[PDB]
């Protein structure tokens, strides 16, 4: 879905949306995402990157390029090998071979729950495919095609959903608005969002170039 | 590093 996201971003950016801007008319409540990353912890110098999704499921992308996901029921597990092969297990019944990884996941889970703010908390299955950080942002690519970009300095966030051709923007006051990209082309948007969308295009290009 | 505290 990355190339579709790139085309959607090309189209909106080429329309020069910030140049009468009628940004409010580009909002679409029907396009609100189901999943996004609400918390994350970068322990990649030792273990990997842990994260919580907005449904309270947690996942780790380990340094050996495997993934373990704990469902929000707190017992059901999905393990994804490097090849991409999925296995389904539980904490109550797992092979000894995954003990190390499960214990690491539980520690990440407990820490995030206790210590980090839940992004998009005021709003009512995929795993982390890859991620990277720049000086400005962390970029999270989910297995359902969604791409999330969290900007460090001002705490603003984009969630890009190529299947809906939509983008959710969480601003500095933590207001959460979801826009149809084609409506941003039609009605325009503020310079702030337009700038973030230009950055997003460059980030999606990075994902595509490092496949 | 961590997400927002």
């Amino acid at each position: 879905h990355l190339s579709d996201m790139l085309q959607q971003l090309h189209s909106v950016n080429a329309s020069k949306p910030s140049e009468l801007v009628r940004q409010e008319e580009a909002e679409d409540p029907a396009c609100i995402p189901i999943f996004w990353v609400s918390k994350w912890v970068d322990y990649s110098d030792k273990y990997g990157l842990g994260y919580q999704l907005c449904d309270n499921s947690v996942g780790v992308l380990f340094n050996d390029s495997t993934r373990l996901i704990l469902y929000n029921d707190g017992d059901s597990l999905q393990y994804i090998e490097r090849d991409g092969t999925e296995s389904y297990l539980t904490v109550s019944s797992h092979p000894n071979s995954l003990m190390k990884k499960i214990t690491l996941l539980k520690y990440f889970r407990n820490y995030m729950s206790e210590h980090l703010l839940k992004a998009g908390a005021n709003i009512t299955l995929p795993y982390l495919r890859t991620w990277f950080r720049t000086r400005s942002a962390i970029i999270l690519h989910l297995s359902n095609g969604s791409v999330q970009i969290n900007f460090f300095q001002d705490h603003t966030k984009l969630i890009l959903c190529p299947l809906m051709a939509a983008v959710t923007y969480i601003d500095e006051k933590r207001d959460f608005r979801t826009y149809r990209l084609s409506l941003l082309e039609e009605y325009g948007c503020c310079k702030e969002l337009a700038s973030r969308l230009r950055y997003a295009r460059t980030m999606v290009d990075k994902l595509l170039s490092s496949r | 590093v961590l997400s927002t505290l």
